[PDB]
């Protein structure tokens, strides 16, 4: 799997 | 200590970002980026809030900051390419989405957002 853009910590 | 102080203003701004109070998240992360200025995750969350308030010109800059400190953060490149796409810097965003594909091979955004470029 790979990283999604829309997020914070 | 200095690390825990830079966590506190991150943990604080995240809670405003979850509540949709994106500007208050920007304010908190700014206190951390100004206290420390060496963590890539602080400006990486600040850029997301600038992008939600449609200040893509300002979101681009904080995404570049996360790439100056870390240089390997696929989320920061995906956020810069996305900001540039709505900024009109579509050719500069093409290069950032191609860079996400170096950091994660077959990345779902790095195919799809690079494919949105060609909707001419």
């Amino acid at each position: 799997d790979t990283s999604r853009m829309e997020e914070v910590d | 200590g200095p690390h825990m102080q830079a966590i506190s203003e991150k943990d604080r701004g995240n809670g405003f970002f979850k509540e949709g109070k994106y500007e208050r998240a920007i304010e908190c992360y700014t206190r951390g980026i100004a206290a420390d200025g060496a963590n890539a995750l602080l400006p990486a969350n600040r850029a997301m809030a600038y992008l939600k308030i449609q200040k893509y010109e300002e979101a681009e800059k904080d995404c570049t900051q996360a790439i100056l400190l870390d240089g390997s953060y696929s989320k920061a490149f995906a956020r810069r390419g996305t900001a540039r796409t709505f900024l009109g810097k579509l050719n500069e965003a093409k290069q950032d989405f191609e860079t996400v594909l170096l950091l994660e091979p077959g990345n779902k955004q790095a195919v799809t957002e690079l494919s949105k470029i060609k909707k001419k």
